[PDB]
């Protein structure tokens, strides 16, 4: 009879698993057509609409959790599986800059055998651009062995989540007061979880990863290099390559932290044998990292007399242009998942943004940046992972609003402030999107018309009307200035990106100064313009997602429902999913073209060889300051161009990219045939499939119907995410591991 | 509880009362989803195939017709070595007398489905054994034992055949 | 193993057990005969 | 011979392609090293390919300008084994897969709880009627002549 | 309250007296949240499987039979079992076994009565009362604990120094 | 404005005059069925053409029936 937890809440039974739909008061009493089945997929994961109990929910959530984390541990066990038995780790360890990296090994079966590439190291495989091989050398795993044993160890884990759940689930699952501890979860979330997650990792680089890699750059080949427990046991092992652990832990209880300056460095730029940054550099940023982290977890008051009260914060938070201020929103986010899954998500894809930026700015592995292939990979998997993020946390926000908002419990508040001037906002961000999608959009057309009537002199070019961007390179000249000026314990910039030397590795660079001209200005207000244009979307769909002009009670009407009617002239798409339908599409509008521009900006601009006596040659040549300002650049200088590896990997290692890039492109027209058509049409033409089923005596009991609206446009959606994506993604892939 | 006979830790299965065979073998209860009869009609007809196969073994091998084309002592390679075209005069006369002997049901759902049709019983006896009915009981479980040997024999000798290839002396 | 085995014959798990035997008596008749452009006869 | 096409085994193009394959093959297995499985794995695409263009000389395909073998599917028996012969299995094996389906939804469409029976299969039943498909063209012509396979009036209409 | 194993513990609520080979040892409360009768069941198939394994590691050092295949040691017995298709036969007839084990656990925790590990298998008697067979069910549990001991302590030994028989 | 029609059909289950969203419809006397009333449209100069009405109609092929006709700006909803 614990206070948090509810013992033995739920039987482990097979029974429900008989019976379908069981979770929904409208799909339990079983299927009468074929809406049914999507419906029991679209309603699994609604638990809002499965229970009226919010500790319900949450419980269910916890567990959907677990699942989620055991998913994971099963994905990197296998990932690591691979890499232990099917893979070349060994023989690109001991030529990291010759051979490429493969983990994956296709059977000889019709004729797929060509698809084993001559990845090198005595290997038959396909290349592998999720950068495995480079993360694990720089943990230090020299050998497979340790891949098997990691492997192991995440088969052994995805188990205890699974089990987690289970038992959270069934055996004892936890109250509504244990889940509403937002101060306990939020001071054990950011000391434990992250502060005490950075301090084990900067103890394992300190005691593995500093030691091994070290050795690795000078030179040792892996079978000599001692065992990583060796490193722990023996302080001499350490101590040759970095001479302060002679010292112990002294100077550490003494405050004479100085004498671990050794293996805890702030050089910044690059390690010149590996191109990645220096991991003494690394384990000092996570040795940093912990104690702020740690830090910060002693915040909010949980169950002493000390600490933050984030009832009591919020509340104090009020303004004469603001009202009642933030009083309320600790209600709002203790009492509602959706609106903590919008702010979680929202967030967590601007983080992963910001990851996939920062990864290619300054190469955190050995060996990474001269991999071209894995760079474009993480940077574009990132990017689109955080895009699909973000625009998630728009449609919880809405969801919320639709669902969990209550007007009293939010009288004079922030969210009701907002709602009353949801116009001046909309209307506003309209104006900004016109006047920035005018002048990106239409300084690129006036471009191409000049280009095209034989002006070149009336461009917006840097040999004409020039647009530079002079805040960013101000930027770029203060960040290049800041080592000895304003980081003065700093040897070298944060990053080559924003000025210094060429770094080459192996005669490939790794990172060098990216240039700024009239061509970054005119994408980057692009750039601008395509998420105004996507926030448009998104905040129409949020703020309008109650009531509007046209339909004064929109909320009672849900959150996903394809229209009100033909009337008032049409009211289509008014609901909020129809808005996360449509900023799905101008997401990967959005996330297109800045993949495009960091493929195109760094294959022309950063990427190449270096030559014996420092000249540098890119990929491309350099066309991206002249020929990226036009439509017809892209098309043809970008798009014809590079295109050419895909359409030419017939007969080739490669031609797996050309036969996705074609299905891509099936799949991608396919969803023009749900975005652009209607349920009546499909509705009158099953009739007639149904009357000849009829006449043959085959018809199905379950009454086949043609799929809801809703259904449509979720899967015209799906399928043009789909094909888009991986017709980039084949259209990348082949052209990057190709050259 | 009754337990079975066979598989003494194992419950009695059902469907198997009143049969010639039964000993309660059933641990995977086949007889619960697949109907009793049709199961006896198949493991009857399989038995008196391999019976007639494992005899046609043991002649082919000793015995053999004039000719080229029958000069193999091994089954196996004389399947291939026979030729299709008598092979498939064996299957069309083979289903001749499986639609004649069955009167046109000859499927799970068709046949029993009038019931009348003892599992087994083609009415073939024209030598007479067994008009007494006191040994008709002992002939039916005779033959149904024979059969499950026939069985496991018919596979012995193809799979002697395959891993060895010369015959089975 | 009475409601398991009910919920083993589910549309899904039905389905995706045929299609699992149905890709693998294809993959393999493909391995032992591979390249097969008309019919072996 | 048959469209101005010849036999892929007096097709000179026929064997230009095999020998171009090969070479590209063995240029490929030049670059590893001894008895080690790249090796193994170039040598069988070899082997394949070698058996792969002697069974289509030897296997009256006629080859185009192009040198690959074109199929004949007017119906003529000679060229029987591209099409005709697929066509009959296939018609077979199809035949069997709408006629168990339909035999099933037939059978479970007379109880209790029709619908029920399509998402959570009888796999007993299912089962009973799967294995009763290789009579299809016989079942079909036996109950086509009854009149149990076509329906007549009970077909729902459209207005007009 | 108070195992008869660990006197400072909580009885483990679940084993009051009524098994064979029961002491009261469960610290960890694994019959807490699992059947009783399937963990007998997975004990004494362990016992059974560990002590056919103890005795045939230990004869099969000393005594091979004819062939070139069985002159390895029990410890690099695996790799040429597996490569000869010897290993092949035992999976393929315990497999058997472990089906008709299925069917036979789903029967004993749906009903029946069938006690956990008996099947029935008791050509000679050796057991013609309830005494006598509490007696060597008792018997049967301790020497398969002392032998999956023993395997466990074997196969470490032989691992870590790949000596003969005598494994120390 | 739109044209609103009502049919014999009807069974008086007024579900269609609650989903009504600019009263339109009302329930009036009849003696055509058992409820012993009808739906009736005598503000079709309000009905905007959502067909919530419609939506509610339980009937075989429904006893309301919207013809979209002349727009309005009562009938367009609009607001401005
Ligand atoms: C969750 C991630 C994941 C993914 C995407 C894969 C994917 C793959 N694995 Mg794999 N694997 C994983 C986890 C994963 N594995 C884990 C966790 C382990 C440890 C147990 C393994 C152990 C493993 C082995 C030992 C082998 C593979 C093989 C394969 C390949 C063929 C799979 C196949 O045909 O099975 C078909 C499966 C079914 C029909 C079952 C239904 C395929 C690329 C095979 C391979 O690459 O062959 C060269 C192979 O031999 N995997
Ligand atoms: C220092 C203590 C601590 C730590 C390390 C964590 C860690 C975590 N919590 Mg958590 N939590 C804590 C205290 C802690 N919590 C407290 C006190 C509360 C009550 C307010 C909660 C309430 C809570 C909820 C409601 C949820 C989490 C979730 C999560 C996971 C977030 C997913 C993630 O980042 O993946 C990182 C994953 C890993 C690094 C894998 C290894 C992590 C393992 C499992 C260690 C977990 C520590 C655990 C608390 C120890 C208990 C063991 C048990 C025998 C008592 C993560 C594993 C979320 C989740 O995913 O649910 C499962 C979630 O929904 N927590
Ligand atoms: C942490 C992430 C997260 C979580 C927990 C949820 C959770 C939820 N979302 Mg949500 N969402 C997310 C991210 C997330 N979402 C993102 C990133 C987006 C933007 C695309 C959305 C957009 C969204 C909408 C628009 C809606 C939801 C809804 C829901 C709710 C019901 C979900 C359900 O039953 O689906 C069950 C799961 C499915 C139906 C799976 C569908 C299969 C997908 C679409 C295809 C995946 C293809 C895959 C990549 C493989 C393709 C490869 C190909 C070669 C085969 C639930 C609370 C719905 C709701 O009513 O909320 C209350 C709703 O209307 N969400
Ligand atoms: C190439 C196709 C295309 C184009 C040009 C646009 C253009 C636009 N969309 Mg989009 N959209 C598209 C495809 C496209 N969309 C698709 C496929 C979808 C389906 C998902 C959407 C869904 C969508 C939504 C949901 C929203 C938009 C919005 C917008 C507008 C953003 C504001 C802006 O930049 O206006 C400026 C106009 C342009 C940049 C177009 C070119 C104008 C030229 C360059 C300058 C002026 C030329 C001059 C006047 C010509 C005069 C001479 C002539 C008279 C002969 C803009 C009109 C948003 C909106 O309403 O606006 C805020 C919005 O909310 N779109
Ligand atoms: C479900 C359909 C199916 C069928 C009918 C077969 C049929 C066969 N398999 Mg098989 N197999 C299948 C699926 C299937 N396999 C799957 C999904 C896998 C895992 C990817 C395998 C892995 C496999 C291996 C590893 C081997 C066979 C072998 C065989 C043959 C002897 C047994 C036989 C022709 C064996 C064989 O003939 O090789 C000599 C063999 O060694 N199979
Ligand atoms: C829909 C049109 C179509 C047709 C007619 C074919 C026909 C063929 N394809 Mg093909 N294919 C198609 C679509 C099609 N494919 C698509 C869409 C793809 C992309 C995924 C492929 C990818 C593909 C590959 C990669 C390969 C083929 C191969 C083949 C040939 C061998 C077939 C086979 O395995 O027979 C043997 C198997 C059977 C006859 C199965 C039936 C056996 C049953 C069990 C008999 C039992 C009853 C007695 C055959 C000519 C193979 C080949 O050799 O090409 C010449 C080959 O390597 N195809
Ligand atoms: C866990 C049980 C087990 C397993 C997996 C093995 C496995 C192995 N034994 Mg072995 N063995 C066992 C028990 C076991 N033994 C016992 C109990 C004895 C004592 C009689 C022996 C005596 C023995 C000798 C003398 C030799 C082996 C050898 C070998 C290796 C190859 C030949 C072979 O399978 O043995 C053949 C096994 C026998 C000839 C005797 C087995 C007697 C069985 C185990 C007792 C009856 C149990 C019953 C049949 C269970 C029915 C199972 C049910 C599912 C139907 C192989 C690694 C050979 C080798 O290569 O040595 C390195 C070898 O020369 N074993
Ligand atoms: C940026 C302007 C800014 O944030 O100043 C801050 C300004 C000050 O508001 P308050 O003093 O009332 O805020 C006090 C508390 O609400 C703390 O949030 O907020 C606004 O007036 C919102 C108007 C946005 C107008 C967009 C232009
Ligand atoms: C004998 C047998 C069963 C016999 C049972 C008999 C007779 C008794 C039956 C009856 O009493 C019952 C039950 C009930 C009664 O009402 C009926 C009768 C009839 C009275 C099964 C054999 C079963 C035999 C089996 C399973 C043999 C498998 C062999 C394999 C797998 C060999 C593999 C290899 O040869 C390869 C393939 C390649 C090599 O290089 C490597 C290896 C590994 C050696
Ligand atoms: C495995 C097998 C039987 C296994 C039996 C087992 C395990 C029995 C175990 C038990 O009995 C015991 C031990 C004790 C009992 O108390 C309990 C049980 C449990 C009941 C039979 C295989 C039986 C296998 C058979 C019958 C295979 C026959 C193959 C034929 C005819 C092949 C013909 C071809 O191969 C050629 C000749 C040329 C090819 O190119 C073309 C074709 C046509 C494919
Ligand atoms: C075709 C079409 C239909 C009819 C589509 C139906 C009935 C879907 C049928 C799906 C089948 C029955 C199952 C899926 C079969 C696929 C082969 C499985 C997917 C492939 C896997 C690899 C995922 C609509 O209902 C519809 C509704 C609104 C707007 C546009 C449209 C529309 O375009
Ligand atoms: S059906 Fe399509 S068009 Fe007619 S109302 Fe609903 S959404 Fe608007």
């Amino acid at each position: 009879k614990s206070t948090i937890v509810d013992f033995n809440p739920v039987e482990t039974s097979f029974e429900k698993w008989a019976k379908p739909g069981q979770f929904s008061r409208t799909l339990a009493k079983g299927p009468k057509t074929t809406t049914w089945i999507w419906n029991l997929h679209a309603d699994a994961h609604d638990f809002d609409i499965q229970t009226n109990s919010l500790q319900e929910v949450s419980r269910k959530i916890f567990s959907a959790h677990f699942g989620q984390l055991a998913v994971i541990f099963l994905w990197l066990s296998g990932m690591h599986f691979h890499g232990a038995y099917f893979s070349n780790y060994s023989a690109w360890l001991t030529n990291p800059t010759s051979t490429k990296p493969s983990a994956q090994i296709v059977w000889p079966i019709v004729g797929q055998e060509v698809l084993n590439a001559d990845v090198g190291g005595n290997f038959q495989g396909i290349q592998i651009t999720s950068g495995f091989f480079q993360l694990w050398r720089a943990e230090g795993i020299t050998s497979e062995v340790e891949l098997y044993w990691t492997a192991v160890g995440g088969l052994v884990a995805s188990f205890l989540m699974l089990f987690a759940g289970w038992f959270h689930y069934h055996k004892a699952a936890p109250k509504l007061e244990w889940f509403q501890n937002v101060e306990s979860m939020l001071n054990h979330h950011l000391a434990g979880l992250l502060g005490l997650g950075s301090l084990s990792w900067a103890g394992h680089q300190i005691h593995i990863a500093l030691p091994i890699n070290k050795l690795l750059d000078l030179g040792v080949s892996p079978e000599e290099i001692p065992l990583p427990y060796e490193f722990i046991l023996n302080r001499d092992l350490i101590a040759q390559l970095y001479p302060s652990f002679n010292k112990g832990l002294t100077p550490f209880f003494t405050l004479n932290w100085g004498e671990y300056s050794d293996f805890l460095t702030f050089k910044g730029g690059l390690n010149p044998v590996t191109g990645g940054l220096w991991l003494t550099d690394t384990a000092h940023h996570h040795l940093a990292i912990a104690v702020l982290f740690i830090v910060a977890g002693h915040m909010y008051k949980t169950n002493w007399f000390l600490g933050h009260s984030i009832k009591t914060i919020l509340e104090a938070h009020k303004g004469p242009f603001t009202g009642e201020g933030h009083k309320g929103l600790y209600e709002v986010l203790t009492t509602s998942w959706h609106a903590q899954l919008a702010i979680n998500l929202a967030l967590f894809g601007s983080l992963s943004i910001i990851v996939a930026h920062h990864m290619y700015a300054m190469p955190p592995y050995p060996y990474i940046a001269i991999d071209y292939p894995t760079q474009l990979s993480l940077f574009t998997h990132h990017v689109w992972i955080g895009g699909f993020c973000i625009v998630g946390g728009a449609a919880h926000g809405a969801i919320f609003f639709v669902r969990d908002y209550n007007a009293a419990n939010n009288y004079n508040n922030l969210i009701d402030r907002v709602i009353r001037h949801r116009d001046a906002i909309i209307s506003h961000l309209n104006w900004v999107c016109i006047f920035l999608g005018c002048h990106s959009f239409g300084l690129y057309v006036h471009n191409d018309t000049m280009r095209a009537l034989g002006r070149s002199q009336d461009l917006f070019s840097d040999n004409a009307i020039a647009l530079k961007p002079i805040f960013a390179q101000f930027i770029q000249n203060l960040h290049t200035l800041a080592p000895g000026s304003t980081a003065p314990n700093a040897l070298t910039t944060v990053s080559y990106a924003f000025g210094g030397d060429v770094i080459s590795v192996g005669s490939k660079i790794a990172m060098m100064p990216i240039s700024l001209g009239t061509a970054d200005f005119l994408v980057h207000h692009i750039h601008a313009f395509t998420i105004h244009v996507t926030v448009l979307i998104l905040l129409k769909g949020v703020l309008y997602s109650r009531n509007s002009r046209l339909i004064p009670d929109k909320a009672n009407l849900g959150f996903r429902f394809p229209c009100d009617g033909p009337g008032r002239g049409g009211t289509c798409q008014v609901s909020a999913w129809d808005h996360v339908f449509l900023g799905l599409f101008w997401m990967y509008n959005s996330i297109s073209i800045v993949i495009f521009h960091f493929s195109w900006k760094m294959q022309s601009d950063v990427w190449g060889t270096v030559s014996p006596t420092g000249a540098v040659s890119h990929i491309t040549g350099g066309n991206f300051a002249q020929s990226s300002i036009t439509i017809n650049g892209w098309l043809r200088d970008f798009l014809w161009s590079q295109a050419a590896q895909v359409v030419q990997s017939y007969g080739s290692s490669l031609s797996a990219y050309g036969l996705i890039f074609l299905g891509a492109h099936f799949i991608w027209a396919f969803s023009l045939m749900f975005l652009f058509s209607g349920r009546g049409y499909w509705q009158e033409l099953i009739e007639s499939i149904v009357w000849a089923h009829n006449k043959l005596k085959v018809a199905p009991s379950i009454q086949p119907r043609a799929l809801s609206i809703t259904q449509g446009r979720a899967v015209g959606v799906a399928h043009y995410l789909l094909g888009g994506i991986g017709t980039t993604w084949a259209f990348f892939l082949a052209r990057i591991i190709s050259v | 509880k009754v337990f079975s006979k066979s598989v003494p830790f194992l419950l009695k299965p059902a469907g198997l009362d009143g049969m010639v065979g039964d000993v309660g073998f059933d641990p995977l209860g086949f007889a619960t989803f697949i109907d009793i009869r049709w199961l006896r009609e198949a493991e009857l007809k399989n038995g008196r195939v391999a019976m007639l196969a494992f005899l046609g073994f043991i002649v082919q091998e000793f015995i053999r017709l004039p000719g080229d084309l029958y000069s193999e002592p091994n089954g196996v390679k004389a399947f291939f070595q026979v030729g299709p075209q008598p092979l498939l005069q064996i299957f069309l006369f083979c289903g001749f007398l499986e639609f004649n002997m069955h009167k046109g049901k000859l499927t799970q759902v068709d046949m029993f489905e009038d019931g009348k049709r003892e599992p087994g019983n083609f009415g073939f006896d024209p030598l007479g054994f067994g008009k007494d009915p006191a040994k008709r009981e002992r002939y039916a479980l005779a033959e149904l034992k024979n059969g499950r040997l026939a069985m496991i024999a018919i596979g012995g000798l193809v799979h002697h055949a395959l891993v060895t290839g010369h015959a089975t002396f | 193993m009475k409601d398991f085995l009910k919920y083993l014959s589910t549309a899904p798990v039905l389905l995706t057990a045929w299609l699992t035997f149905t890709a693998g008596f294809v993959i393999e008749i493909n391995r032992f005969y591979p390249d097969a452009l008309t019919f072996p006869f | 011979d048959i469209g101005g096409l010849n036999p892929c085994k007096d097709s000179e193009v026929f064997q230009k392609r095999l020998a171009k394959t090969v070479k590209k093959l063995e240029n490929r297995l030049k670059k590893y090293e001894e008895g080690t499985p790249p090796q193994i794995a170039i040598q069988q695409q070899i082997t394949q390919t070698k058996q792969r263009f002697t069974r289509y000389a030897d296997s009256n395909l006629l080859c185009g300008n192009d040198g690959l073998p074109h199929l004949i599917t007017d119906g003529r028996w000679s060229h029987g084994s591209e099409f005709l012969l697929p066509s009959i299995l296939f018609l077979y094996i199809s035949g069997w897969i709408g006629w168990v389906g339909r035999k099933y939804i037939r059978t479970v469409g007379q109880t209790s709880n029709p619908t029920e029976k399509e998402i959570i299969i009888d796999v007993p039943l299912a089962i009973s009627i799967m294995t009763s498909g290789f009579l299809w063209p016989f079942a079909a012509w036996q109950e086509f002549l009854s009149g149990d396979l076509i329906a007549s009036d009970e077909t729902i209409t459209t207005s007009p | 309250e108070k195992s008869k194993a660990v006197p400072f513990l909580p009885r483990p609520a679940a084993l009051d007296g009524s098994v064979v080979g029961d002491v009261g040892f469960d610290p960890v409360g694994f019959t807490s949240w699992l059947p009783l009768s399937y963990l007998q069941e997975a004990e004494i198939k362990h016992c059974r499987i560990a002590m056919l394994a103890t005795l045939g590691w230990i004869v099969a050092d000393f005594v091979h039979l004819p062939g070139a295949v069985h002159e390895v040691s029990s410890l690099a017995a695996h790799d040429v079992a597996v490569k000869s298709g010897a290993l092949a036969q035992i999976l393929i007839w315990t497999s058997i076994a472990e089906a008709i084990s299925v069917i036979a656990i789903s029967q004993m925790l749906e009903g029946s009565g069938r006690q956990p590990g008996d099947f029935k298998f008791d050509p000679l008697n050796f057991a013609k009362d309830e005494k006598s067979l509490k007696k060597m069910q008792l018997s049967e549990l301790k020497n398969g604990r002392l032998a999956m001991l023993a395997f466990s302590g074997i196969v470490t030994q032989a691992a870590l120094t790949g000596h003969a028989f005598p494994y120390m | 404005s739109h044209t609103v029609k009502i049919y014999d059909t009807c069974i008086g289950c007024t579900q269609c005059v609650r989903a009504c969203p600019t009263d339109v419809l009302e329930m009036v006397p009849w003696d055509g069925c058992k409820a012993g009333q009808i739906a009736s449209a005598p503000r079709t100069e309000d009905c905007v053409g959502c067909k919530r009405c419609e939506t509610a109609c339980p009937t075989d092929f429904l006893s309301v029936r919207v013809y979209l006709g002349g727009e309005t700006t009562r009938s367009l909803g609009l607001a401005y």
